[PDB]
């Protein structure tokens, strides 16, 4: 691997369907905060459990924002640019949903220091 | 790559369509919208030994919605025979489904599966299911919506169509992904997307994710 | 241009419909899915038969000649006997001619066995319609064109097992009993003829594919045929010998063995023994020779997965365990066939070797056979010792862990019969095993879990005296496997096996104080540790041993000052400081289980009073603070405080039924105006914030709080003795505090649990509460009936909960619906009608449940005004929604109790226990009996719903209902055969006085 592991969590993410105005899930499994060791960029990596296939795969810009959603006190929403997880570099509203509003927060935490280690 | 097409029969709202739609996308479809004679959907794994692509014939299990039938089961390689464990007529028509697709697809692998393994109240119980031995089915207790064995139809119809025991699903590494410049032109277009989506709940906020 | 097919007022173009087939079958995405639907609407074109034979004889595309038979297949299925006999045998002669003719054709045969095979379907579809009454000669020619062909007569043995696969397989449920009847006794009539060809085949060899089709029909023919067929013709050796020593014909071979093993057969006759015997020591000895000795290593062959392996190893799984099952005494008597019987069970033990559950699962049903046997058998168990010795080793080997139930229960059922018969052998298996852990040559964590499993399932198998020192003997090896281990992920899965060993082993803590009570205190210390598992572990482990040695916790053991649950409730606070919630419920409701066991008054009480010290002291600070100022409630942390002390009083409740009254009572004023407090803030705050608050974290925590508040309330009156004060003391608050609060909440704020609740009140104390149970039904009925009655699919648990409440309140209080105004009690009948369109089987079978229940209600009001306006209002609306939900095939699952309510009706009236006139006056003569009027409506109600029928067929079929109206098994057949002739034209009317 050319990437150092810098948080790991169990997460489940949706995207959000404009059209149907409804939530769907996207995966379950480890979701990875990975700085590469050649150009120390930060991405979220994420798998589906059983299967591998990635759900996640875009950099933590330093201009995503991490909001509450109305339902959950251990969710975050945001607004993504580029993600590549299904190929071609999509826009999305992903929410991430923990086990635990403590995960919830060590998670906004992680993702902040990512977005500054993304600054440099 | 090699694609090899796969049928997907059993009796209506047994599950089908939401086991094959969260191999696609990923998604759990909580509303059952009866299939309309058949669904065909390509659906990859990544192994040890390259790409597998299954050509996914999802069937209608509802009599009128039947569409060609026995039609969609001509020069499958592999099937997916499905019943409810909560509901015992879907389990009593196993044998049906099972002849009608061996009578067009004579030496094929087929799995039979339980599907809704996640609710408490099970009414087609371990003890009760034995149809698969003399037909050489493989068996799983299956849950679409808890993920329960969701892999292992797949993962043994892969070792069988290869040809391969130790056939394992990998991880394919993961490209870099862009860096791109949020586009100021489109940034009230995205506060608006964002309002709508914080203040629509998550489904499922009891369960562990 | 695709959709010209659809345009019938052209003739067809061929070279069209293969492009749209060619396009479904090869095309892909939009392209795919446009040919989909218009070969979908051609297929159902109701004249698309018509241009079956145009497509046979002229598209080149096999897939458009499959559709074409799918077509064919539909017409001769439901409309065959519109057509003309001229039309019907062009039809015949057409197919019968296609069939011929690819056959003839080598390279046909070779590459279109799908369209061969449903044209073989096709023309038994029309034999089942025209054979043998209208097509005599069938038989004798399929026999006779059988030696002009190999191709035909391979193709006559696909026809042969089709036709015996559809009479005597699959008939059940497709034909009338009277058709399936005439099919079985033709078909029987003739097989001696068939026999014959197939003998000859089978006997003049040659052709693999010919020599399998055979086997293949053979293969069905053996469900029905008699065992002289088997026995009484050189058949038995052809297949024991010749045809499992090829390996074409050996998996086919070997099924065909197995039915053989399950022919009724004569139980008092030598030759037939002998002949028993020699085919499976001739299978035995071809598998020894031909495909692997005894000894082969089964589990690498399967593993590798060769060619059909696989196939072969399940089916000769399969033929070993039915013969042995049925006939190993067979072999048990004589010196000359035990080498034999060793072996055949030899090759079970190395197929009980390979890794595949479902395969596993087949031979452990028949080694619980067999060691079950040994068990009660006399002078059985020596012959088997070594097969024993084996088996101990592989179900020690592949223990599951007790959460998979069905298969840990048969592996325990096997290993404690093992483990009587050789206490000895089962110890030393347990010991070395352990010893291989120790010495890490066989160490993993899934190799001490499995190995604990299998120690922990022989538990009271032992003498009392060899337990003692087995147990410790494994407690003292686990102990050193831990302190040996490095890291806390590999100590905390050895300690986790001892405290699930202990656990299992209850006589032995019950004999030894010291043990226990050191076992407890090292559970105590293990509810400290935050490693992953370990406290979950040790509070399971906690009420485990609780459950079966508590009388132990309530004594004053010699030696101690106090019973145990006193040490136990005086350290609680410390105890479980550092546990998650729903370990502290688990550790209170195991407190519970010792409490229960005082039976002394006074002692219980106080012990019940010094548990829930913690939980009523945070209450009491609450209650002060909340009614003192009630914004505190707002607070997110109170509310999480609040359910965590409703939730342990659920789990104390749980566990203390009707001894745990007296906490009730402390806590009952109080719990009930939180849940009004709590109430009011839901309200307001969906009025603040509309139907979205009902998702925020804040209103599903005060939720929380009001369903836990009904699941305490609920399991204490599900297992209260004393319902004098139930009734006088419980109900009324209850009522009060929740009735109101359900009907003027908007429906997306209802709590479903408040039905639930209410079913349980009901069904405890229903008969003393009859202005109660008006109340529930003026405070829910309505308003409920009015979320659920727009689809079926919104509010589900409303919905279940809805149709529970209706059948307790019609079981217990029956009263309550004799005093509802008309229009509420034609509500009610509509709600019962509702419950019978349900899919949903929860809802479907209460829903006709209540029907039933409510007919009885009003037969049993005898002869009054009240009883003669129901039927007079709704009888023929309960016949007809009875017909409709049994005639529409969207509710098979409801069918037993559909035909019970249809019997229950139509016997009133057979009876004559209906006093007035179901009709209205000038509709019928005046004397008419309601006999003639209900005949008379049920046949105009049928013949409007299914108009294809004749008056004949609807008139037979409500002559043999009538009759049959006191017969539940028979009338459930009428009814079938009444759903069989619905789906096709031309039913015999005679088939409704099939008997016997
Ligand atoms: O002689 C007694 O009265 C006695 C009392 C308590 C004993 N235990 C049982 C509890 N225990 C234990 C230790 C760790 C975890 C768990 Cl769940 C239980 C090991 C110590 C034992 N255990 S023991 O295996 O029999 C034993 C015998 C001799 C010396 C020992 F150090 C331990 C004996
Ligand atoms: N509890 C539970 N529900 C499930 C599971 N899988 C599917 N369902 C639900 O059951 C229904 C199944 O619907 P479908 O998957 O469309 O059924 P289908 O088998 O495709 O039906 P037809 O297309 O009519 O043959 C949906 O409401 C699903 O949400 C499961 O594993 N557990
Ligand atoms: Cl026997
Ligand atoms: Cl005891
Ligand atoms: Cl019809
Ligand atoms: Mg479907």
């Amino acid at each position: 691997e050319d990437e150092e592991v810098l948080y790991k969590v169990r997460a489940k993410l949706f995207r959000f369907d404009a059209d149907a105005k409804e939530w769907k899930e996207r995966g379950t499994g480890d979701c990875k905060f990975l700085k590469n060791k050649k150009t120390n960029k930060v991405r979220i990596l994420m798998r589906r459990d059983k299967t591998l296939k990635i759900c996640a795969n875009h950099i933590i810009a330093p201009e995503y924002t991490l909001k509450p959603n109305v339902g959950s006190d251990r969710s975050w929403v945001y607004a993504c640019t580029a993600d590549i997880a299904e190929g071609e570099a999509e826009a999305f509203t992903f929410a991430i949903r923990f086990g635990s509003k403590e995960n919830a927060d060590k998670f906004k935490e992680e993702f902040e220091k990512a977005q500054e280690i993304n600054k440099k | 790559q090699v694609q090899f097409k796969l049928v997907l029969v059993g009796d209506g709202g047994t599950g089908k369509t939401t086991f094959v739609k969260r191999h696609l996308t990923g998604e759990f479809e909580k509303k059952y919208v009866a299939t309309l004679g058949v669904e065909v959907h390509p659906l990859v794994f990544h192994t040890n030994r390259g790409p597998i692509k299954f050509n996914v014939w999802d069937t209608a299990g509802l009599e009128k919605f039947g569409g060609l039938r026995d039609g969609y089961y001509i020069q499958a390689q592999c099937a997916i025979i499905m019943f409810d464990v909560t509901s015992r007529v879907t389990y009593k028509n196993v044998p049906n489904w099972h002849r009608d697709l061996v009578r067009v697809c004579e030496n094929i692998p087929i799995v039979l599966c339980g599907n809704k393994v996640d609710i408490k109240d099970r009414k087609v119980k371990a003890k009760s299911i034995v149809f698969h031995r003399k037909k050489n089915l493989q068996y799983y207790d299956i849950s679409a919506k808890s993920n329960y064995n969701f892999e292992k139809p797949f993962l043994w119809l892969a070792r069988k169509l290869i040809g391969d025991p130790n056939l394992e699903f990998v991880a394919m590494p993961a490209a870099a992904p862009p860096e791109v410049v949020m586009d100021p032109a489109l940034a009230a277009q995205y506060e608006h997307d964002l309002e709508v989506a914080q203040t629509t709940a998550l489904p499922d906020e009891d369960d562990d994710l | 241009s695709m959709e010209g097919i659809l345009d019938f007022s052209n003739d067809l173009d061929i070279a069209l419909l293969d492009q749209v087939v060619s396009t479904f079958y090869q095309g892909e995405g939009v392209q795919q899915k446009q040919a989909q639907e218009i070969l979908t609407k051609f297929q159902d074109n109701p004249d698309a038969w018509e241009k079956v034979d145009q497509i046979l004889q002229f598209s080149t595309n096999p897939q458009s000649k499959f559709i074409a038979l799918s077509i064919l297949d539909k017409l001769i299925t439901r409309k065959w006997k519109l057509l003309p006999n001229d039309h019907r045998i062009g039809i015949r002669n057409f197919v019968v001619g296609m069939i011929i003719s690819m056959c003839q054709d080598d390279e046909v045969f070779k590459t279109q066995k799908n369209l061969i095979n449903k044209s073989d379907l096709t023309l038994v579809q029309i034999l089942k319609q025209e054979w043998p009454q209208n097509w005599p000669e069938f038989i004798p020619e399929l026999i006779g064109s059988s030696s002009s062909s190999v191709n035909v007569c391979e193709n006559n043995m696909i026809v042969l097992k089709l036709l015996s696969e559809e009479v005597f397989d699959f008939s059940a449920e497709q034909m009338t009993q009277a058709k399936a009847l005439h099919l079985k006794n033709s078909m029987s009539k003739e097989f001696e003829q068939i026999f014959k060809l197939c003998f000859q085949v089978l006997e003049q060899g040659s052709s693999s594919s010919l020599i399998v089709a055979t086997l293949e029909s053979l293969l069905r023919y053996l469900h029905w045929i008699p065992y002289r067929y088997i026995y009484e013709t050189n058949i038995l050796e052809l297949l024991s010998t010749k045809f499992m020593t090829s390996p074409d014909t050996r998996a086919i071979t070997l099924k065909c063995l197995t039915e053989v093993s399950n022919l009724k057969i004569p139980q008092d006759n030598d030759l037939i023994k002998r002949q028993t015997v020699l085919f499976f020591q001739n299978t035995l000895q071809q598998i020894a020779t031909s495909v692997m000795p005894v000894t082969a290593d089964l589990k690498a062959t399967y593993a590798n997965a060769n060619g059909n392996d696989q196939s072969f190893l399940q089916d000769l799984a399969m033929f070993l365990t039915t013969y042995l099952a049925r006939n190993r005494a067979l072999l048990e008597s004589d010196e000359s066939l035990r080498e034999l019987l060793l072996n055949a069970h030899q090759y079970l033990i190395q197929l009980s070797k390979i890794e595949e559950r479902e395969l596993f699962k087949t031979t452990l049903d028949y080694w619980h056979n067999l060691v079950a046997d040994l068990f009660y058998e006399p002078l059985k168990k020596h012959i088997y010792e070594e097969i024993c010795s084996q088996l101990r080793l592989v179900i020690i080997e592949n223990m599951v862990r007790p959460e998979e139930i069905q298969l840990y229960k048969s592996e325990r059922e096997v290993l404690v019969y093992l483990t009587h018969l050789n206490v000895i052998d089962t110890e030393e298996i347990m010991i070395s095993k352990l010893a291989r852990q120790i010495d890490g040559s066989e160490w993993s964590w899934h190799n001490i879990n499995t190995l604990s499993w299998a120690i922990g399932s022989i538990s009271g198998t032992m003498s009392e005296d060899t337990e003692k020192r087995f147990v410790v003997t494994v407690i003292k090896d686990l102990l050193g496997l831990c302190e040996q281990k490095r890291g806390k992920d590999n100590k905390a899965v050895v300690a986790r096996d001892i405290m699930y060993v202990v656990g299992e082993y209850p006589r032995f803590l019950k004999a030894h104080w010291n043990f226990l009570r050191t076992v407890i205190l090292k559970l105590f210390e293990f509810m400290h540790e935050t490693h992953e598992g370990v406290q979950d572990m040790a509070c399971d482990t906690f009420i485990k041993i609780v459950q079966k040695c508590k009388y132990h916790f309530v004594i004053q053991q010699p030696r101690e000052s106090e019973p145990f649950i006193q040490t136990i409730i005086r350290d609680i606070q410390k105890t479980t400081a550092d546990l998650q919630p729903q370990q502290v419920h688990t550790f209170y409701k195991a407190c519970g289980i010792i409490i229960s066991e005082e039976r002394s008054v006074a002692e219980r009480n106080r012990l019940l009073s010094d548990l829930m010290q913690l939980p009523n002291m945070a209450w009491d600070t609450i209650v002060e603070q909340s009614t003192a100022n009630p914004t505190l409630l707002l607070d997110s942390e109170t509310v999480k405080i609040i359910a965590n002390i409703i939730k342990t009083n659920v789990a104390v409740c749980t566990s203390m039924g009707a001894d745990f009254y007296p906490q009730l009572g402390h806590i009952y004023y109080n719990m009930l105006q939180l849940y009004r407090a709590v109430s009011s803030m839901i309200s307001t705050q969906v009025a603040a914030e509309g139907l979205i608050a009902t998702k925020t974290p804040k209103v599903r925590g005060l939720r929380t709080i009001k369903k836990e508040i009904l699941k305490l309330v609920e399991t204490y009156i599900s297992k209260a003795r004393n319902l004098d004060d139930v009734v006088k003391v419980l109900v009324e608050p209850l009522l009060n505090a929740v009735l109101e609060d359900y009907m003027n909440n908007v429906p997306d704020a209802r709590d479903a649990e408040v039905l639930n609740c209410m079913t349980t009140v009901v069904e405890k104390v229903g008969h003393m509460i009859p202005q109660g149970v008006i109340l529930i039904l003026q405070s829910v009925f309505e308003c409920t009936l009015d979320m659920i009655n727009k689809d079926f699919t919104e509010y589900p648990e409303h919905r279940v909960e809805f149709y529970k409440l209706l059948k307790v309140i019609n079981e217990k209080s029956f009263a309550a619906f004799l005093e509802l105004p008309p229009a509420a009690f034609k509500l009610f009948v509509d709600a019962i009608c509702w419950a019978f369109k349900h899919n949903n089987r929860d809802v479907e079978v209460n829903g006709l449940q209540i029907a039933l229940d409510l007919v009885k209600n009003i037969e049993r009001m005898g002869n009054v005004p009240f009883a003669n306006e129901f039927h007079k209002n709704y009888f023929f609306i309960f016949v007809s929604e009875t017909f409709f939900v049994l005639t529409d095939s969207d509710h098979k699952s409801g069918f037993s109790k559909q035909a019970l309510l249809l019997m229950k009706l139509i016997s009133l009236v057979y009876d004559n226990k209906i006093s007035v006139p179901l009709y209205q006056e000038a509709e019928v003569p005046q004397g008419t009996s309601n006999q003639v009027y209900l005949s008379q409506y049920l046949a105009n109600m049928l013949s409007n719903a299914f108009p294809h029928l004749t008056s004949e067929q609807i008139a037979s079929f409500l002559s043999a209902l009538t009759k049959q109206c006191k017969d539940l098994v028979v009338f459930k057949g009428t009814l079938r055969d009444f759903l069989v002739q619905i789906k096709e034209v031309g039913g015999d009317p005679t088939d409704y006085l099939f008997a016997e």
